[PDB]
């Protein structure tokens, strides 16, 4: 039962970094987006 | 939790939403929605032409 807890523990602190990790990414990928959206908004603006 | 707040995304967005106040105070104060500033280059060559 000790060496269960303590893998869970350890396991629930790596899955936390990993949600870290994750949320970064998905900051990352919004940043992305937006940078998207100005690049379509330019080039219709490109019509003219 | 306690040496540090997640808040700090409402500090983000309240620094952008002041951005954007800005902004939308000279547009009005100018009268103009493109400003003289960098906004819309293409709409800035335009008017000045």
């Amino acid at each position: 039962l000790s060496n269960q807890i303590s893998g869970l523990n350890v396991a629930t602190r790596n899955a936390n970094d990993g949600i870290s990790l994750a949320q970064t990414a998905e900051g990352a990928l919004q940043q992305s987006t937006n940078i998207l959206q100005r690049i379509r908004d330019l080039a219709l603006q490109s019509a003219n | 939790v306690n040496t540090n707040i997640a808040s700090l995304n409402t500090q983000r967005n309240l620094n952008a939403s002041s951005n954007d106040l800005n902004t939308s105070l000279q547009r009005l104060t100018t009268g103009y929605r493109i400003n003289s500033a960098k906004d819309d280059a293409a709409g800035l060559q335009i008017s000045n032409r």
